[PDB]
Order: C-alpha cells, then structure tokens, then sequence
C-alpha cells in the first residue's frame, strides 16, 4: 500500500499528534521545529537577546522517532531573498538556525519551498548548510505543479487573468526547481516534493516533472471532490496524476484540514489505499525488474569475460525468448528439407555461443516438432559452462550434440553448417561483438547457409533524467578520468525519465555478410524532432533483431516482445546536459570504432548546441576482441 | 564401469583383477572386478565378478588369493573377500582409521599384516585378521606417496613423501624409520619397487620422470636414468630370473628396462594417464597395463 | 552459538553429501570443485587433450546454495612453487583453472595452503586472478600453527628431532604467511584458516597470530581426547585455545574422519557448542561495543562541531561516569565549606561544556547529598542543547541554575566561581582541546578555585594489527592525499590487535595553570621494550584524569574504570608497517602542536628503524580552535 | 606498439660500432654458407625484419660487396614513415637488388624462404621490446637451416642503490592513475648517481630460431645476489648481451660492454618501498615474464633479506602491445 504523510502547521503537544497521526494510519508527520508565527531577530537589539527556549526540547521524542517519523519545516517567514537587506541577513540566519536544529534531530528530511524565480541567496546558504556539516540530511523542495499566480481566481477587477496560450510561461515553476537544482550543482541530498491544485494544467506542464526526483506528491483536501455517500474522492484527471505518480513510487503528503467532517481524517488516506491497491496487479516482467529500476549496471562482455553460472540463469529463465527462437529454427529446418527428403537429409546445425545450452534444447525441440534430422554442434569458449555442456552431453543428449571449447573465429570445424544460431546480441544489438564473431565464423557456413539471428538493428532515443545524469555522475572514481563516468554506456532499466523524441534505427548488420570489402564501423548522423522543452541528459539505446523471416525480438518500446526479459535498455550519457527548447531539432552523431583489438564507441550532440566527442580513441570504454 | 581404470593386478591362477574410479562426472565413486578371461577386460558384460563402492579407489592388493584390500578416498582401507565360488565380492570390513585419501597400500610377507599410506602423512600398520591397526606412525611432513612392503620380512617396508624423503622401516626398532636419501636435494620420489630377487636393493621414480636404483647397505645411487618425460607412477619388477622393470609415467607411456636401466620396449599405446601394470604369471612375456583412457593393452616383451 | 563448517576431500554424491552435513548441524562444507586425485594435464600431449567433462555440473545445487554453504578446495595436486619447471607451469594452469571455476560458481571462499617457505609464484598467480575478474571472492589461506616437519613423531634415528630451544624458528609458519600476505599487498580479500595440531607450540608462537585476519580456524578430529562415557574433547590448552578464537568470532571448520565411532557426528561439533555456550555471558559493555569492534571512526570535535542530539545521548547512558563526577564535587563540597558555614556559604559552580545537562543534575545531586548550598551555572555553546538546557531550565531546575549560550573562552562571568566542572576530554585526554577551553575559562575561577577535572595524561602503547592497518589503507578518498588517512587519530573499539609494550604516559594537563609562560604544545620521546618479534602497524592511544583526588577516570586497560562506554582508545596509524624482533625497543616521538587557529598532532617512529614524521604542519588533520 | 619518429631512428643510425658488428658477423655468415667455388653459383636470400630507414639495408650490401657473394635483400618494415625512407632509397641508389615489403614480419606471406634473417628488435633488457614475439612469427619463412642475426639475446639484472633515482620516480607521480604506478614500471635512463650492489646475473635468454615444438616465451627467474656492503635498495638495474653471429657480440651490460656504443641505455626496475639491505645478506629477487594474446609485461619482486609487493600484476602498470 501506500507510502503517506502527514502535514501540519499547528501542532500544539507533539505526543499528542503524533500519536493522533499514527492511529489516522499515516507513516509520517511533517511539522515545524520553531513555531511557524514565532519571528526571531538576530541583528538588531533588544529583541536579539530574546530569553530562551527558542522551540520545544528533543527529549519528547525518541531518536528513533526523529529519524523516521519527523519531516521538518522551514518556517514560512524566512525569506532569503527579500528585497529587504535587514530580512536578507536576518532570514540568511534563521534558515541556519533551522536547519541546523534539523540536523541535530537528524530528521531524514526537510522541507524548504520555491515560491518564486529567485532563490539565489537561498540556494547558497542551503548549498553553505550541505557542504559544512557531517550530517547525513534529505532536502525537499516544495514545489507547485502549478504557480499560485496562474491558479488565482479571476476576481480583481482592473487585473484579470490572461486567457491566452503561454507555453513557456505555464512551466514556469519547473524553470524554478530548475535553477535552484542548478545552483546547488545537482546535488543528490535536494529533492522535490510536488504540490498539486486543484485545476491541472497542460499535459507537456505534468511532462515537465519526468525524469526529475520526485521524492512526495502533496495532496490539499481543497482538491478532493465529494460522491454521494459524502466520502472524499478525486477528479478522473487527478486520478490518472495519481497512478501515474504511484509508478514513480513517491510518498504522498496530505495537507490542509478536514473539509469531510462527516467521516474521519483516514477517509482521505483510505481513498489513496483504495486507488493504490485496485490499479493493474505486477506482470511478470515488472515483478523481476521492480528492483532493478534505474539501476546502473557496466555492460557484459561475454567474449571478453567469462560470465558466472548465475548470469547464464538469468539468461536461461526467459521462455518467450527461447520459443520465438525455436519457432525461427522450425521454419528455417521446413523451408530447407523438403518433405520427401526428411530422412536423407540430415541438417547440420551449429549453437555459437551455447552458454549451458538453452538453444541446445530449443534446436532439439525445433527438430522434434518439424520432423527432420538434425546434427547438433554446441560451440562455446567460456570453458566453465562447457563442464555443464559435456555432463548435459554424457547424461541425456548422447553423440548426437558435438561439445566444441573453443572460439567461433579459431574453431578448424570438419564438415560446414546449413544453419548457424546464435544469442551474442547486447542491449544495443552489436555492443557486445556479435558482428566480429560471426564473421570469424562464417567459413565454415555453407554456400547457402542462414545465421540466426539473419539481421539486427540498434535504436537510440534522446531522454531526460536529472536522476540518472546524478546517478552516472556519482559514479566517479579514483585512479581514472574524472570524467570517464560519462563516457561509458550503462545497462539499466530507465525508469524516470522522458522519452523526447521516437526512437530511430543506428546501426544494422546482416548475417551472412556476403560482402567483400567487410567493414564494421559505422558512422551515423541521427535528427530527432523534440516538440517539447526539455534538458538532454543522455541516449537510451534497444535493438530488435530478425532470427528468420518474420520471427523477431525487440527491446524497442514500441515494439516490445512482450514478456522478454533478458536485456534492459543501455544508456549513453553525456558529460553537460543540454538545453532543448520546444520545436528544436536534437542532432547526434554515433560512431562505431575499432582495431585489431578494440571496438568502441564514440558520439557527440550536434544541435541544437555541440557537445564534446565522447569517449574518444576508446579512452574510457572498450570492447574487447 | 567408471572411466578411470587405477588398478591391474594378475592373480596366481591368472585372473585379472581391477579397480576403477569415477574422477569427473555426477558421481565419485569406485569398482572392483575380476576377470577370469582377461581378454574380455575392461568390458563389464563378460566379467567373472564386480561391486560397486562407496568412494573411488587410490590404490589396490591381493590379499593371498580370495583377498582384496582397497585404499579408499573415503580415509578408509577396505578388506573384501572372493565368496560364492568366485561371483561376488562381499566387504569384509572397512575401517575408517585414516583422516585423509589413503594413497597406498602394501601387504607384508606373511600376508596376515598390511600397512598403508595416506596423504594425512601417517602411516599405518594392520593386522588383516583382528580388523584393527597396529601401529600409526607420523615419520613423514607431507602426504606420503608410496609404501612398499619388503618381500621376505615383515617388519621392514618403504615409503616415500612428497616431503622428499625416502625411509626404510623395521618396526623392531624403537626408531623404526631410516631416511637414506641419494645424493642430496633430489627431485620429489613417486614410485618405490623392492627388486625380486637381490634383496636389500630396490628402484624409485621422481616427479621428473627419473628412475634410479640403490642399494640399501651401501646406501649410494650405483645408478639412475631419465626414461620419461613427466612423473614415474608406478614400477613393476617381472617374475622373470633375471627381472625386468616395467616404468609407468604420466607422460601416457610404458617402458621396459633391464638391470642397468637401458631402454628396451616403450609402448604409446596409451592416450592417457598410465596407472598400473602386471605381468602374466601364465605367459612371463605378457605384460598388461591399464590407464585413465579407459583401455586395457596387452604388450608382447620381447 | 558456533558458526561452523565441515572439510571432506571425499564427495560421492554433492547432495548427498551437503544434506547430512546440515543433518550433522553444520552450516557450510568445504569441498575438492574438482577430484583431488584427478590431475590434469595443460601443454604435453596426449593427456592435453582428455575428453571432458573434468568435473560436476553447476546445476547440482542452487545458486544460492553455491553462494551461501560450499567452500571451494585447491586440489593437493597443484603445486605452482615446484622445482621442476613442466610442473610449475602445468600447476599455474591448473590454479588458475579451480580459481575461475570457483569464481564461476559464485562460492563465497576458497581455501589454498600455505606448506612452505616459498609460495612465490603461487602468489604470483593469485594475485594476478584477483587483479583479473568481476567477481567478489574471498581466499582462505591454510596455515598451520604448527608445521609439520617440527610437528612429526621422532621416530626417524638418523634424522632425530632437535630438542634446542629455537625461538625464531617455531614462528617459521606465521613468516610463511607474513610474506604470502606481503607479496599480495595486503589484500582485503585474502585471510587466514589457521589449523591446529595436537602438540600446541609455544604461548609466544599462538601470540604471533594477535591481529592477524582469522576468519577459520581448523580442528582435525585427531586433536580430541575422550571422557569417561565416551564423548569427544579437548585439552585444558586446546580449550583456552578456542576461547581466544571465540573471542575473534571466527568460523569453525572440522576435518578428519570420525573416530569415536561410538558417537555420532554431531557431537564433536557439539563440544564446541557447549564451549561456546557456557562461557561468561556477556557484560553490558561488551554488549554495547560488540557492534563497534575494529570500527574506524573520525574523532568528534565538539568545539569545531555541533554534537547531534544522539550522540549527547550516547554520553549520557553513562552511570558509573557521572557517578565519579558527583562523588568528586561531593568531596569538594565537603573540603571547600565547613559544617558551621554550611547555610551561611553558598558555592558558585560552573559547568563548561554542559550539553544537554548531565553534569548539572550530577551537581545538584551533590549538593543535596552533601547538605550544602551551590549556584549553577550550565555554559554551553551549541544553541541546539541550548533548547535543552532551558527547557530543562524552566521545568524543572528554575532560577537556581543560570544557563549561559556562549563559548567559555569568550563568556564575561558577572562572578568568579569555586568550582568549574567539564568533561571536555576526548579518547586521547587534549585532542578535543580541553586545555585551551580551561585556559581561555580561568579567568572567571577564584584565586583558590578548583577545576574538576583537575588532571588528565594521555597513554600511548604500540600495536600490531594487520587487519587495522589494511582498514585504514581501504580509508583511502578521492581529492586529497592518497596516504593522509594514515596520518590521522581514528576513535575505534580496538579488538582484533597485539599490545607490543606496556602503555606510557604522553601528555598531562593541569588545572587551573597557573603558570606565566602558557604554553600547550608538547615533545614527548617513548621508549617501548618489545619482547616479542612483531610487526608494528600503529599506536593505541588512552587517557586517566583526576577529576578530584583520588576519584578518577580511566580507559587505560590496566587501570581501566569499570563498565564504563563513554570513550572508546584511539588508534594512530602509519603509513609503512615496522618490522620489529624480539629484544628490540620501539621508540616512537609525539607532538602537540599548534597556531592560532588550529592544533594537531605529529609523531614518528625512530626506532629500530625510523619512520616518516606524520601529519607535518597538520596538512592531513587538525583540530579546530 | 608504436611508428618510431624520424629522428628516433636518426638517434639509431648514428653509432658506427653497432653496425660495424652487425656487417662483421654478416660478413662471416655469408662465407660459412657460400663456399668459395660457389660464390656466383649461390646467391643468398636475406631478410632484414625490422629494416627502419635502411642502415642493417647498407650494411648487409657493404657485407657481400666485402666477403665478394651475392645476396638479394627484403626490407620488411611495418613502419609506413620509415617505409618512405626505404622506397626513396631504393628507387634512387639501391635499385631492384631491394625489395621493400611494408608489412608486419608476423604477417607476411613471403615469396621464398630467407638464408639470413637480420633484426635489432633489442631493447634494453633484450626482450623488453617482444623481438621473441616477432622472431617466432617471423620462422615460417626462414630456411630449414636458415640463420638469425642476432642468434642469441640475454638480460642481466643487477639491485642498485640511489635514494636520486628513488625520488625521481617517485616524484613521477600522475593524476588520473594509480598513486603508486610510476613504481610499476621501467625507465630506460642513462643511470649515474647510483651504487651497484652486486655483479649482475643472466635474468632471460632467448634463441633464435627457437625450433621447440611446445613454444614459450613466458619465464619465472629467481636471483640471488650476494651483498657485502651496508646499503639501501631502490631498484635493479637491467642490461643486455646479445650474440648476432658466432663470437661478433653486443654488450651493455657494463663489465663486457661494447666499446663506444651509444643505441642503448640501461633499463631500471623500481620497488615501491626501499629495502635495508646489511653487509652479508643476500638480496633475492623473482621475475616474470609474462603474456596473453594482446599484452606482454613482467612482474618482479624481492624476496629476500624482507619481501616485497609483487609489482605490476596483471600488467596494470606497465604492458607492451603486441
Ligand atoms: C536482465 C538484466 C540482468 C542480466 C544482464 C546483465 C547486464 C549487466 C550486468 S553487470 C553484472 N551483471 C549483469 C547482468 N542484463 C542485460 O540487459 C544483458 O546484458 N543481457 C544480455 C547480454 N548479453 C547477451 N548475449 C544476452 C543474450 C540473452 C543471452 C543478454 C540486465
Ligand atoms: C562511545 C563511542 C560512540 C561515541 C563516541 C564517538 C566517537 C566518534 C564518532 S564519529 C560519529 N560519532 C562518533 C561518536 N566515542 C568516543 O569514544 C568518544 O569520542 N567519546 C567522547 C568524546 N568527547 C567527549 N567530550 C566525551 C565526553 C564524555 C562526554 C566522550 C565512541
Ligand atoms: C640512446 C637513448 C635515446 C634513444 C633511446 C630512447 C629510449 C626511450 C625514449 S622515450 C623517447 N625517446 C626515447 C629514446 N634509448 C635507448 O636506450 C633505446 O631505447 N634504444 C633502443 C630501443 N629499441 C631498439 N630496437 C634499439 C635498436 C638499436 C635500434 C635501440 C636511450
Ligand atoms: C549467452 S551470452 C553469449 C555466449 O557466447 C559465448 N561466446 C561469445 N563469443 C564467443 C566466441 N567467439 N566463441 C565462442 N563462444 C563465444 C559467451 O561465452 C557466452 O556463453
Ligand atoms: C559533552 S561533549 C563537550 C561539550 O562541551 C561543549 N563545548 C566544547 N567547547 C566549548 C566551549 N569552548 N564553550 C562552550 N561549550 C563548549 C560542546 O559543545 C559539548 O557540548
Ligand atoms: C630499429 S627499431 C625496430 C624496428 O623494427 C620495426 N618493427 C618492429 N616490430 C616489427 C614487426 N613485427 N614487423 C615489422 N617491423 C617491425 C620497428 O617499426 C622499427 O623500425
Ligand atoms: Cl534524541
Ligand atoms: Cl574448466
Ligand atoms: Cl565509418
Ligand atoms: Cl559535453
Ligand atoms: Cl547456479
Ligand atoms: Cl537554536
Ligand atoms: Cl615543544
Ligand atoms: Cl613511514
Ligand atoms: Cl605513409
Ligand atoms: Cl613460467
Ligand atoms: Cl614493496
């Protein structure tokens, strides 16, 4: 169920409300440390020698109560940024003040709000608050989906609300977070706690707030409709604001008093348990990657490396994956042996890359179902998985399977193959040399001979996500580049993020490559439309791929094989993200590189502003031959 | 049957017995057949008798005629006897007594006692008829490799280590062990053979592949030659007369010597490890050699 | 209870096997991944090239079986320290090989021995395929307390034992690992299985393994002698023995067939469960800090820093402390007012440093049982237990204690004071500046005034700790120095450590200080007879004060104040562990050093050899004024 | 790994000792293959690997214009810059006696097999610059009794005292790297300030052509180096002797070094942590030579009178491309 909280600005006993909070079933309780009205001088005498105590003491909880159960609450009259240079320094020492109480409870968060366009002095002092002290703090921003300027009811006479299209001035409020994210240098202690009203804006103004750390979701009771047994309930808009927020797995903050007096306070919580509990129960997919979401994970390099027992079970357990691929070798083994010839013709039949023998399985199943003969050979270099291969041969295959330990590119085989099948694709299809191996292997393939898969093609896509920008660049290391976290792709199930454009084809290979001046590197020059504003932070990166005629995979959103989890997304980030307003054109450029030993990739962004080449001569990421 | 044949050995009657042991695969376990046609070995279907073990084999025996004793990876040592005419082999007894792979056996000359080698470093002695041990000494620092009991008397027997050292034994002493190491920083020994008919000489292998001869009293190498390439793993003295020396190596190869250790017969007939070796007790020309290639080779010595 | 293991080199069946172990009560095996009689050969052909399959199937057992109950085993065949160059090679190969496989299968350890003088190329290649893979291995190095060649019966009458005192010689197995471990550069993921034999050596030699990374300890069946009605036990030695090694929390791992074949299994592991069991149940000290031990921690700095509200709470769960602290101004009490002055004399005492108000309470208690008259003052300058204080204040004290927000150094006293009280000391006596605070305070103290405490000295004691030392090398950051975490203190729980000599006194501290030519900073040369061959890693740092005559604090472990958890010893490094041989003296030098804004510690090792001067002009720590 | 620049190679050429040596034992060669009454009926194939910009070219010329045989002479050279050079040379003086192959001596398909292949792959510590590596892939196109020149290297290793040379490499300290690489590695320095601790030992040999059936040029060396002074070790320094023909030899190693021969400099091994070394202890140091497909590296370490960190595993530090 849900996550929740509780707002208040009036807490008279703290036991008490905690207590009464606690029963109405909420998690936690957002409250403030100093008495909101309770204005506090610092400069100017008499009222800076003010006698104590300021607040109330820390003995009324326990420890364990502040770190879990308290949200703290910058007062509402500390204004940083007044125009007023007496206000400015007094406010500059209040948030001090304030926070640093915080810190001494050791809340897990704080809340602080942007109410206007300039939070430059309050940016620098919670900047000055991060940086000196040992604390381990979490800091919400409050932010309004919409601004209370544009939400004003039209009642002032001689200063009517403007009906006319503002697109940029609508996300205004982004623009806020935005700068004042900016100014701290994203850091990954600031988060946003999205206020909701009651009239929503624009879709593209709720597309805004993608990708961003969305940490709380405030409710006022204002927004709650009424049905007719009086219970609180909420708009179908708000409703689908709801679900979608619940993806984000936000905690939701409820604000404002009981407008409902005929029901209890948890009638406005239970309607949030009630939305959260009947939504769609998890497929299997999202079951198995639920963990995984916006996880950074290096990419696998199974010919470079030798993968560990477990990353073949993970491989192992997809069986929509290994059905289409049974599927494509039913077909192939008809359309190659005529029915007449079913018992003189015997189809030879080589596994490159057989791991522990999946498509072992699947190629004797395939045979078993179209009624022809088949000779199975079970090539794989990682030695390891050969012991599973030969004690799977010894117990249950027999001489019909040849166990062969060795690299496709050396492998002297004796007779060549009518079929070749093979699964060494990546997340961006040919990352993981898929080209290079088959090509070694196509002498011994015969004159007509098909390779499954037959073709693939990788797709990148412009996104936005502060989070995973923030995540890529926490990965800093010692030792290396400062930088060289931006140059390298990650395996990753984007999660928060944006898609800003359709995803488009990158690179493509078939398999045989009958060509004779055989080339593998590329370079590809990409236009995405982006008809939305936006901060470019990386690429995201799927591949679909033919095994034989119409039988197919895709990571590809759109074209999803549906079910299939063996591959998430790559991601390709870039050092400085890049402003994109609405109706610009994202121009990238992509290039794939090699030598005798080396491939890699490079690219860089061409418009609408340049980047910097990324990951030149292969210095941060390689793929090795 | 299971693919590693370790132990080959000729009974007075001629019948061949065998012991195997599984090293790869779902099971790690041991066998022990008998042959009455050794033509027919290894192949199970047209054997005499056969059983299963609990664990794999390291090394083998006869005790007399209907006796077998087994050195078992269990730690064990493992007495089973010849019943129902000679169509099953029934456990006598097995002791666990040892805490590691006992890696060696040999049965002394009276053939009531038997002392073993295991590669917890101890060495025991056995009484085959009470079922319980003598003796249990600690001479040795590494695992020991060989024990080789003295034809005529039993109370003095070889053993060599992997802490390279070479001892001869007599348990009439209250320091039983005597090391007599050749030369000085010799390489490792593998193999120990007491010579048939000169006593108080015997020959030993290395890890190198050097076989050498020595003479107890005068305790000085009278001689030694580099026959293989890689470890000798074990040395087989023929009934003939004048004996011949029958060297097994991991280098996949038998070979022949005479008694100034000259090369005469050498057989690649094995693809793999060679691990036993026997002489017929019929036909003295016979010699029979088993190996990890699952292969049963008759050679014809002339 | 004990976490124990069991070692067989004979597996029929894997689950067959696991399964009775877990009958038997053991929660993990150590086993051969590949037959141990079953060698192999890697250059020579034909053995080269053997049919596979060369050992079990991974699929036996789950993952999660590999990875949480099997310990891998080199098979005793491999021997990649031989003097023939055909095996050397041939066992690189093969080492190489059990390591991947082990890799492969996700075991958590892998257990190699140590046999010899001379395991160079064995760790040559260990450290090669740690420094190769992905994986998170851990590597249980096989060394036994007693080596075999000195552990063997006499029984050889050419080559008898010698029975002359050998010194050096009987710690020859600790050198083996001591350069393993050396030639591996003190790698995290390499520890120790020490195996003990029947014939335990010298106390010196089991001293040797004092702070060495004993994850298992080995006990062969053989070691056990036998009781009355049959059971399984151990000597008086071999149980004192496996007390010390309780103490270091190690895993158990028996080894060694059954010979009491009366019994079952289970009861040799159940006699080490009945040790376990019935051992002094833990004291409320040891609970606390069993969590803390070997924890490295930054020292606080309560005057640079504003102490959170927890750690105030850890100071005062403290009684038998601020039980001294009351007996001390109850003495004072006493001493300072006659009997007949009793209500005609009221005492002015003030508390610098007060925090939340321990001392305060400690004082009122003091007076009360003292029957005399006190005026409080409770002077604190972190505003945060300011709030405390003065809730305190007004609730409870009323105008009886007068709680004063400013730094002692700075506070214009209306009236000087009798008793000034502070607790002001840190693990190392001065290292939170406590004399520099009483200095800057003594100005409001009456001519004949007391400062309780009024002594305090730091202690100093060298300590070896291979484990603590590769701690604090893994403290390792990015942006600064790459070796300034060894020339910095750590406050931690010190447990798995060697005392090289008896703890010295460093510095001392008086006060008032009286004295004209103030001045704090100090030069103090320590001479440390050492009676033992050792490797010196760093200092173990204590403190004793007088708070008032004879009642007094201490951590010093000889004079230690019982059940007291307010501080735990301080550690200083350095950089380059100090090989030191029995009969040698450690002479170490100390500084205290300082400026106007800073005050820091230097030290070096000038004996036997010397060392770098640590943390010159305190570029890697100093304490702020 | 790397195409040496021009003047590199100019830095080569200028040493007139080197190549004397290299046309002497050319010159010995060709008259203990060619006999006299032979001496226009036989014309011998020889092969410069590794031909830079033509002086072993010139040299293998003033050789049979001096012994009076006939030669046909391959220039192989991978460097396409230096390839330059040696087409020039042959368009304008040598003429068509010189065919020049720019490719890699591993890879090409040569027409016929060579009498006399002649190389100066030598690096400071002989092997340090994977002339085995070339050689090996090199013998496919060398005569059944075909000869090398040189026919036999080998490196000698000496432990060497300079708190100078200490600093200096410590100093060699770079962002973006492992704090401690610069110990990892070799420098090929012209040492001076320095005091050898023992008389240098043979560390690595190599022959040419290595007719082995089971080739490895991976090695395992364990010296001991007896010390009769009081000292401190830093380092071990590394030279070079190398046979090219019978008794014409090169030499750096400081005892039979070459008269006047300025090509190479003296390599030097750092340790991370100085090792106090007494009058009558022996310094043991073990040495790698070590390889995969791609990298070829060594790893060192002193075992003995104390042990030290086994340096550059798994080439970390330090690797030389193949
Ligand atoms: C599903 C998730 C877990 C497994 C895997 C992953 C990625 C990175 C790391 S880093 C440590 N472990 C991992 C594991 N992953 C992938 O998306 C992926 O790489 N799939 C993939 C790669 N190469 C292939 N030839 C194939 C073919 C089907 C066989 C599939 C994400
Ligand atoms: C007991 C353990 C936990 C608390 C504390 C500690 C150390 C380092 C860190 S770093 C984050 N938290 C901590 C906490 N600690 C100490 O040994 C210690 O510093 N005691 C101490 C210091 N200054 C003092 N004035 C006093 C006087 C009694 C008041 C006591 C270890
Ligand atoms: C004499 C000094 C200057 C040149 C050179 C050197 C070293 C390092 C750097 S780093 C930037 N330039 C340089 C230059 N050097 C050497 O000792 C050396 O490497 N000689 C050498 C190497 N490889 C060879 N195949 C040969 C064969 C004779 C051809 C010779 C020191
Ligand atoms: C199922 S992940 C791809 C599989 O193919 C194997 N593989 C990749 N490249 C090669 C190659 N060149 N030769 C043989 N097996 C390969 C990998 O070891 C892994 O088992
Ligand atoms: C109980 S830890 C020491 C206490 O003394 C306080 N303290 C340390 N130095 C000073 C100072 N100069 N003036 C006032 N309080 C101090 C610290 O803030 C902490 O509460
Ligand atoms: C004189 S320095 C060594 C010379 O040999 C060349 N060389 C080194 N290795 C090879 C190779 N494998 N094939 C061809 N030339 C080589 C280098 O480019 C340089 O000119
Ligand atoms: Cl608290
Ligand atoms: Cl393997
Ligand atoms: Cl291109
Ligand atoms: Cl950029
Ligand atoms: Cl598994
Ligand atoms: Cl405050
Ligand atoms: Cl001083
Ligand atoms: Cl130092
Ligand atoms: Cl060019
Ligand atoms: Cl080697
Ligand atoms: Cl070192």
């Amino acid at each position: 169920r849900v996550s929740s909280g509780r707002d208040l600005n009036c807490v008279p006993e703290i036991a008490d409300t905690l207590g009464a909070v606690a029963k109405q079933g909420f998690d936690f309780l957002c409250m403030p440390v100093f008495h909101p009205r309770f204005k506090r001088e610092f400069i100017q005498e008499p009222a800076k020698n003010r006698p104590g105590p300021q607040t109330r003491s820390d003995l009324l909880l326990s420890g364990r109560d502040w770190n879990t159960l308290i949200v703290g609450k910058l007062s509402p009259w500390i204004r940083p940024d007044s125009k007023v240079e007496k206000i400015r320094r007094n406010s500059e020492a209040a948030m001090l003040q304030e926070l640093n109480f915080g810190a001494y409870l050791g809340l897990p968060a704080f809340l602080l709000p942007l109410n206007q366009e300039d939070n430059t002095n309050l940016a620098r002092v919670l900047t000055n608050h991060i940086h000196t002290g040992h604390h381990s703090s979490m800091f919400w921003m409050r932010v309004p989906l919409v601004a209370p300027e544009d939400l004003r009811d039209d009642i002032i006479e001689n200063a009517p609300t403007t009906h006319t299209e503002e697109y940029s001035g609508e996300e205004k409020t982004w623009m806020w977070w935005h700068n004042f994210r900016t100014l701290c240098d994203y850091s990954k202690r600031i988060a946003v706690a999205l206020e909701i009203g009651a009239d929503l804006p624009s879709n593209h103004v709720i597309d805004r707030w993608l990708g961003e750390p969305i940490k709380a979701a405030i409710l006022p009771t204002s927004i709650f409709l009424t049905n007719k047994k009086g219970f609180p309930v909420l708009s179908k808009m708000h409703q689908r604001l709801i679900f979608r927020l619940l993806k984000l797995e936000v905690q939701f903050i409820i604000t404002g008093t009981n407008h409902h007096s005929e029901k209890e306070f948890c009638s406005y919580l239970q309607y949030l348990e009630y939305l959260s509990q009947n939504r769609p129960p998890p497929n299997a997919y999202e079951l198995f990657a639920k963990g995984y979401e916006d996880y950074l994970q290096s990419p696998l390099q199974p010919l470079m490396d030798n993968l560990e027992s477990q990353t073949y079970e993970v491989f192992e357990k997809d069986p929509i994956k290994y059905s289409q691929y049974q599927q494509a070798i039913y077909k192939c083994l008809l359309d190659r042996v005529p029915e007449e010839e079913k018992d003189t013709n015997v189809q030879v039949l080589m596994v490159l890359g057989a791991g522990r023998g999946p498509l072992v399985n699947a190629s004797l199943r395939a045979a078993k179902q179209a009624d022809r003969r088949i000779k199975l050979y079970a090539v794989e270099k990682n030695p390891n998985a050969v012991v599973t291969l030969e004690n799977w041969q010894f117990e249950e295959w027999g001489s019909q399977v040849t166990v062969v330990s060795s690299d496709m590119r050396e492998w002297v085989a004796p007779e060549k193959a009518d079929i070749i099948v093979s699964e060494l694709l990546g997340s961006f299809a040919d990352n993981e040399l898929s080209p290079e191996c088959l090509d070694g292997a196509q002498h011994f393939l015969k004159d007509d001979g098909v390779s499954i898969p037959g073709e693939y093609t990788s797709f990148l896509a412009p996104i936005s996500s502060s989070k995973l920008y923030n995540e890529v660049r926490a990965c800093r290391e010692k030792d290396r580049d400062p930088e060289a976290q931006f140059e390298m792709p990650y395996v990753v199930r984007l999660h928060n993020f944006h898609q800003l454009s359709a995803p488009q084809p990158c690179f493509t290979f078939s398999h045989p490559n009958r060509d004779p001046m055989i080339d593998n590197n590329r370079y590809c020059t990409l236009e995405f439309p982006v008809e939305v504003n936006t901060v470019l932070h990386g690429f995201a990166g799927y591949f679909e791929t033919v095994l034989y005629q119409d039988i197919t995979l895709s990571i590809r959103p759109e074209t999803h094989s549906p079910g299939m989890f063996s591959w998430f997304p790559i991601l390709f980030p870039i050092k400085q993200p890049i402003t994109v307003r609405e109706g610009q054109t994202i121009c990238v450029r992509f290039w794939r590189c090699s030598n005798s030993k080396k491939v890699w990739y490079e690219w860089a962004v061409t418009a609408p502003v340049c980047s910097a080449i990324h990951n030149p001569t292969g210095r941060s990421y390689t793929i090795g031959l | 049957m299971e693919r590693q044949l370790e132990a080959a050995r000729y009974r007075s009657d001629g019948a061949l017995l065998l012991g195997a042991s599984s090293l790869s695969g779902r099971c790690w376990a041991g066998s022990l057949w008998l042959f009455k046609d050794p033509c027919a070995a290894p192949n199970e279907g047209f054997c005499s008798a056969g059983v299963q073990t609990e664990a794999g084999v390291a090394d083998l025996t006869w005790v007399g005629e209907r006796g077998i004793l087994v050195a078992s990876d269990s730690g064990a040592v493992e007495l089973w006897e010849l019943d129902e005419n000679e169509t099953l082999i029934v456990s006598k007894f097995c002791k666990y007594e040892h805490d590691d792979i006992v890696s060696t056996v040999s049965v002394l000359s009276s053939g009531t006692q038997a002392v073993s080698g295991s590669k917890d470093i101890c060495i025991k002695v056995w009484d085959l008829a009470q079922q319980v041990v003598l003796s249990s000494y600690r001479a040795h620092a590494a695992q020991v490799t060989c024990v080789a009991a003295s034809p005529h008397k039993d109370s003095v027997f070889l053993s060599c280590s992997e802490d390279n050292r070479i001892l001869l034994w007599d348990t009439r002493c209250p320091k039983p062990a005597s090391q007599i190491g050749c030369s000085a920083p010799g390489y490792l020994p593998t193999s120990l053979a007491w010579h048939p008919q000169q006593s108080e000489v015997f020959v030993f292998g290395d890890e190198n592949g050097t076989v050498s001869l020595v003479d107890t009293k005068s305790t000085s190498c009278v001689l030694s030659s580099a026959v293989h390439s890689q470890c000798v793993t074990g040395l087989v003295f023929s009934p003939h007369s004048v004996p011949f020396l029958a060297s097994l190596s991991e280098d996949c190869s038998l070979a022949v010597l005479d008694s100034s250790l000259s090369e005469l017969f050498r057989s690649q007939a094995h693809r793999d490890f060679v691990r036993d070796a026997t002489w017929s007790p019929l036909n003295h020309s016979l010699l029979t050699t088993v190996g990890w290639d699952h292969q049963v080779v008759h050679h014809v010595v002339p």
